[PDB]
């Protein structure tokens, strides 16, 4: 029926968060490099080209 | 001397290819380096962002 309150009186321990030193997060990976599939499309045209096309 | 045009425009096959490969070296080493400066930029945000971390300690400390 009764409620204990001495944790009330001090800082009631694992309630919501608790802190110590963390550090050096480092946020996040990056979202893949910059693609090149365009230039790799045009370069194998290009390499297809001087190879059969220009006899 | 259709030989010697023949081994003009042979030469301009060479030079609009290694100049095609040199393009895409060229374009692809910048691109290294900018990735390595990317990842230097992200090591950065850390440390500071540690820093960060270490002033709260401190702060909040000081409110409890």
């Amino acid at each position: 029926m009764s409620k204990i309150e001495s944790a009330l009186q001090a800082a009631q321990p694992g309630l919501s968060r608790l802190r110590g030193g963390a550090g050096g997060m480092g946020y996040r990976a990056a979202t893949t490099q910059a693609e090149q599939p365009r230039s790799s499309l045009l370069d194998t045209i290009g390499r297809f080209a001087k190879a059969g096309a220009d006899m | 001397g259709q030989n010697a045009q023949a081994k003009m425009i042979a030469a301009q096959t060479a030079a609009g290819r290694r100049q095609a490969m040199e393009i895409m070296r060229q374009t692809n080493i910048q691109n290294a380096d900018l990735s390595l400066q990317a990842r230097s930029k992200l090591e950065e945000a850390s440390a500071e962002l540690t820093s960060q971390n270490m002033q709260k300690v401190q702060a909040i400390g000081s409110i409890r």
